[PDB]
């Protein structure tokens, strides 16, 4: 995660995407309906 | 049409609107923005298409779909944005650089607007930096998100709206609960109230053994729509892929 | 005098060695770390990092203590 | 009776002793360090802003 | 923990200390402001710079 | 008091149509998943057709292509209307109300199927002959 | 740059629900107890615990 | 603008500090001699202790780590069913049992954490003693978030 | 389909003494609760059947207590602790946990 | 929003009147981390804001 080729997939529209970025869900903790959740930042970009 | 839960309103608060944001892309060399909000555009109330108008959800329990012009939709970031284009779901525009971005209706004193932050930067092409597109210089290879309204850049998936509850169906009398479905709407309600019960009602009933109004639900059965694959929305059971639309203003 | 809402940066990930750590960070945004050892002489440093990056830190028998953003303080002891 | 001994000052911790006395049967003795409080004694100057 | 204030739970008696090294934090003067605590060496009262 | 009338039945010939209409009282009518069973003179009953809570309409293989259950639950009625009448269909039909309609679990809280029948009507007689 | 889709959250919210296992990439569930969520109404279930 | 880091960070021992009175709580640092007056109701008569026959140590894989890392078992003969109290008589082990029910005969599995590469210490079982004999590895991992229980 | 069997066909009863109904499925009927749906009803002459018996032990209200359902698998068995003259009419055996339900053919009880 | 002088300003009509008086008003934030907004999901700390 956070690096170069963090997902990876042989074609564009490839089905077979695997990725590891490193999203961990956070449990909800304002009483209305949401999904808290954090993550590495994409390693594209940081390559870039 | 679906409203969902903006971080930032218009005052101050996180709450829900028609027209959040979820998702931006700025990758377009000239700076164009592409937008996704909850709302839709160029549909008039059927959905046919129809540019100058649009629409979007209620603020009521009934929660029909309702309607505004192009005229009073304005996008801005840091000063105003010019709409360049849109297309249903999507709009586009051109926006001064800034650290969030901003939709906002008024329809005439009601204002809706919601915020999501985005670190837009004026971006360049070629060796140099320059604020504008010289009239003189070479012509280099770029890629510029397509103004047509008819291009696709992908597509999105849309499954049928799941329950959406509401309390003005629920009516709490003489410490027993009765619900008030509108007017020939045939809305299904369920809970335990003791055991677990469920049904359809099109007109004022009433249950037994409930004796608070926060046990039950009701809301009408609503599959004659698609919604988007929002994360702020409780999915039906079945969440199949139903349809599929495209992603306006491919990057050309 | 009220509340408000604050965001929790991303949890760093520990890579380790001996007698000490190494923290890997990622935030967006100007984000401040402070850590302090758990001895007689505190040799507290604070600091504020954007991006993403590494910091190494010693970690002594007697432990060390960080904090990152607003998330709860952390402490450790050597082996 | 009375047994003496020195616990180490760290909160939370365990410390796990066995007092025998003359003939009876030994006894445990735990003692944690629940919390600790070091409070002075101060006075109020001023105050500024 | 003085070595003199005894500990009572209705049987059991106990007396603790005095600590074997003293410390304490806090410098001989403090600032507080909003729950937060600095060591800083203020100017006594009357003179203000 | 919970209660079930029947009515609409009576004489039809082979090869004809009829209505039968259940209206219920005493209880929360859209709650319960509403059955017609059957016992024509002499043999013992036979299960007919159920409509759940949800509309959902299951039938005896016997009745396919014939017979369609239906429910209004604002005034309380559950109909089965009955075509292509022949001789065997003649019997005593009774309008049933389960006392349960489903349970509940830690998957969840399901719906139609049952574990007994409370509530029987009275019962209205259909007689097919030429 | 991955786009991080998120599905639309599912409540079972008095029974139990599991967390099955898919093959999207970088899949990640995880399942909740108690948590009474409101959206529009300001309650979207029965049984709060 | 200057007012640099403030207390609750840069306190040593790691100790937090509180407003409304000031103090720190929590702060690890020197040692308490305690003395307790133990009620004499507290204590039994040894004439009903269960008397262990004999005992033999056999300790199982012990590390010398911060951790409860090390493991014995205790194969003992008794007389009585009992509450028989256990202890450790080094500086450098801690068991993890103060007390254990003790049988007329049978085996008895312990933990316990240490800081030498080698566990050579004494325990007793209702008073009486036995050497545990044994070699403890170093600690696989490079820490763990938890004070180290013995010196 | 589950097929539901009973038996005696008929059971000649004398008041004051006992008297027993078997009943047999082709199939378990245990839920997924672990509750069993069989139940026992009473037919009189020319009237609806009555629930006696629900989850084959327990008994429903109003119904006297000389009635009794004991069982599981497939065998099951409604008890009459002493007859009465009311007792009389057909007795079916019927289930639910599997569509369509299915009731066994019932047997007549009459006083000898 | 962020500035370095605060203006008020009368639109009577035609008619308008104006006065602006420097102050730098920078972009404040609570916490140990900056943030453009008040975030939806997150830690709930003590503040002191004016009272409408």
């Amino acid at each position: 995660p956070g690096a170069f080729g963090d997902i990876q997939a042989s074609s564009l529209d490839a089905t077979d995407i695997v990725a590891r970025t490193d999203i961990r869900l956070l449990k909800p903790s304002v009483k209305n309906i949401h999904v808290p959740y954090t993550q590495a930042v994409s390693g594209y970009e940081m390559w870039k | 049409p679906y409203l969902g839960f903006c971080p930032y309103c218009r005052h101050s608060a996180p709450c829900f609107s028609p027209i959040k944001i979820e998702n931006v892309w700025d990758e377009s060399d000239d700076g164009s923005i592409r937008i996704q909000v909850s709302a839709q555009f160029g549909y008039n109330q059927a959905g046919t298409a129809d540019v100058t108008k649009f629409r979007y959800m209620s603020f009521d329990h009934d929660h029909d779909i309702k309607e505004d012009s192009m005229d009073k939709i304005a996008i801005s970031t840091s000063g105003p944005c010019r709409r360049l284009g849109h297309k249903g779901y999507f709009l586009l525009a051109q926006c001064p650089p800034g650290d969030s971005v901003t939709v906002s209706i008024t329809s005439g004193a009601s204002e809706n607007s919601c915020t999501v932050e985005k670190k837009i930067r004026r971006k360049f092409v070629g060796r140099e930096e320059y604020l504008f597109p010289p009239v003189h210089g070479k012509l280099v290879k770029c890629h510029v998100y397509d103004h047509l309204k008819e291009t696709s850049a992908g597509y999105i998936t849309m499954h049928r709206p799941g329950p959406h509850a509401y309390k003005s169906y629920l009516e709490e009398a003489s410490g027993e609960v009765y619900i008030k479905p509108p007017s020939g709407k045939n809305v299904t309600y369920e809970c335990k109230c003791g055991d677990y019960s469920t049904g359809i009602v099109s007109t004022r009933t009433k249950m037994n053994g409930c004796t608070k109004a926060k046990q039950c639900i009701a809301y009408k059965s609503d599959q004659t729509k698609w919604v988007f694959n929002s994360p702020d929305l409780i999915r039906h059971t079945d969440h199949s892929v139903q349809g599929k639309l495209h992603i306006p203003f491919r990057l050309t | 005098p009220t509340v408000c809402p604050v965001p929790l940066a991303h949890t760093p990930t520990v890579t380790k060695w001996f007698k000490g750590i190494t923290l890997h960070l990622t935030a967006t945004r100007p984000t401040l770390l402070t850590t302090r050892k758990l001895g007689l002489r505190a040799d507290a440093t604070a600091e504020w990092i954007t991006g993403t990056t590494s910091r190494n830190f010693s970690v002594g028998r007697e432990g060390l203590e960080y904090v990152w953003g607003n998330h709860e303080p952390v402490r450790v002891w050597a082996q | 009776f009375e047994h003496a001994t020195t616990v180490p000052n760290v909160p939370g911790i365990p410390y796990k002793a066995l007092v025998e006395r003359a003939g009876y049967a030994p006894l445990n003795l735990e003692i944690t360090v629940v919390s600790s409080e070091l409070t002075p004694s101060t006075n109020k100057e001023y105050v500024t802003c | 923990v003085n070595g003199v204030t005894p500990g009572s739970s209705r049987d059991l008696k106990v007396i603790a200390g005095p600590i074997s090294a003293a410390f304490s934090p806090f410098d001989h003067k403090v600032v507080i402001r909003k729950g937060l605590v600095y060591n800083y060496d203020f100017p006594e009262y009357g003179a203000m710079k | 008091e919970v209660q079930l009338v029947e009515s609409g039945g009576g004489l039809a010939k082979p090869g004809g149509s009829l209505r039968l209409s259940c209206a219920a009282s005493g209880f929360t009518f859209s709650s319960y998943a509403m059955h017609w069973v059957r016992q024509a003179p002499g043999k013992g009953l036979e299960w007919v057709s159920v409509i759940s809570s949800h509309y959902s309409t299951y039938y005896a293989d016997s009745v396919k292509g014939r017979f369609t259950i239906s429910r209004d639950n604002s005034k309380n009625t559950v109909s089965l209307q009955v075509n292509s009448l022949r001789a065997e269909d003649t019997a005593v039909y009774y309008c049933a109300k389960v006392g349960r309609s489903g349970y509940c679990t830690a998957s969840g809280c399901n719906a139609l199927l049952f574990d007994w029948f409370d509530v029987w009507g009275p019962g209205v007689l259909v007689t097919v002959s030429s | 740059r991955f786009h991080t889709v998120i599905p639309s959250p599912q409540v079972k919210c008095c029974g139990s629900l599991e967390c099955k296992a898919s093959s999207k990439a970088d899949y990640t569930c995880r399942v909740f107890g108690g948590v009474y969520p409101f959206m529009w109404g300001g309650a979207q279930c029965f049984c709060d615990s | 603008n200057n007012s640099g880091r403030p207390l609750q960070e840069t306190a040593p021992f790691g100790c937090k500090i509180e407003v409304e009175p000031l103090r720190a709580s929590n702060c690890a640092y020197g040692h308490i001699p305690i003395s307790i007056d133990i009620p004499d109701a507290a204590f039994v008569r040894s004439s009903e202790s269960p008397t262990i026959l004999e005992v033999s140590c056999t300790v199982a894989d012990c590390i010398y780590s911060a951790d409860f890392g090390g493991s014995l078992t205790l194969q003992y003969k008794a007389d009585r069913e009992g509450h028989c109290p256990v202890h450790s008589h080094s500086t450098t082990a801690v068991l993890k049992e103060a007390t254990t029910h003790v049988t007329a005969v049978g085996s008895i599995t312990l933990h316990f954490s240490t800081s030498s590469p080698q566990a050579n210490f004494i325990v007793s079982l209702c008073g009486k003693k036995t050497t545990c004999n044994a070699e403890c590895k170093p600690p696989a991992d490079h820490i763990i978030g938890e004070p180290h229980k013995v010196d | 389909d589950v097929v539901m069997t009973q038996s005696p066909l008929s059971l000649p009863v004398t008041p004051g003494q006992p008297a027993s109904i078997s009943c047999r499925s082709s199939q378990s009927l245990v839920h997924s609760n672990g509750n069993t749906s069989l139940s026992w009803y009473q037919q009189k002459a020319g009237h609806p059947p009555r629930l006696l018996i629900y989850q084959v032990s327990n008994r429903y209200s109003g119904v006297p207590d000389r009635f009794s359902g004991t069982g599981a698998g497939t065998d099951f068995t409604l008890t009459i602790s002493r007859v009465e003259t009311e007792d009389v009419g057909v007795y079916y055996c019927g289930q639910g946990a599997h569509l369509p339900p299915a009731f066994g053919q019932g047997t007549k009880v009459e006083i000898k």
